[PDB]
């Protein structure tokens, strides 16, 4: 949902009051992202 | 007028008619860059 997938990119060309939200945005989904494999790759440890 | 604070600075100044919606957090403009700057991260109350 935000901009761009760019971190610097977003941190050009936006004024850093909503700069923050969108990289809020970005980081909120790529913590997800890493939370879902690290759990992803714990079910595989067990089975392995 | 339910909680105390730290301490409490009031800042007195004058612009026109216009831009007193501008002063606020973000919202670059001339007043905002080359004088008196609110803060992204304020917890104050402006007065007009």
């Amino acid at each position: 949902g935000a901009i761009s997938s760019v971190l610097n990119d977003i941190l050009s060309r936006l004024d850093p009051p909503e700069a923050e939200v969108q990289i809020d945005r970005l980081i909120t989904g790529r913590l997800q992202s890493l939370q879902t494999y690290v759990t992803q790759q714990l079910i595989r440890a067990a089975e392995i | 007028n339910d909680l105390c604070f730290t301490n409490v600075y009031a800042d007195s100044f004058v612009i026109r008619g216009d831009e007193v919606r501008q002063i606020a957090p973000g919202q670059t403009g001339k007043i905002a860059d080359y004088n008196y700057k609110l803060p992204d991260d304020f917890t104050g109350c402006v007065i007009a």
